[PDB]
């Protein structure tokens, strides 16, 4: 019932249709780390 | 249908195309149809779009 909804999936969508949701994750959680594998 | 006792039908765009977005910045299409709402839904092969 909040009339919210689409303008934040909106912005859900869009993360990741930059990436930046790959960038945001990798931001406080590098991939890389001390060990590699 | 079966899952909540409601009904439907079965029509079809001419197209058959995901619509194509316009420098109109509007549509044909199943999207097209949607802008004018002669249709209900479309429940086919989705391409996502924000």
């Amino acid at each position: 019932g909040s009339p919210y909804r689409d303008l934040f999936s909106q912005r859900i969508l869009e993360l990741q249709d930059t990436g930046d949701l790959d960038v945001l994750k990798q931001k406080w959680w590098p991939h890389t780390g001390r060990c590699d594998l | 249908a079966k899952a909540l006792g409601f009904k439907y039908e079965i029509y079809q765009a001419p197209d058959g195309r995901y619509g194509h977005q316009l420098h109109n910045t509007s549509w044909n299409g199943m999207i097209g149809e949607l802008i004018s709402k002669r249709a209900d839904l479309a429940i086919s092969a989705i391409t996502i779009t924000p």
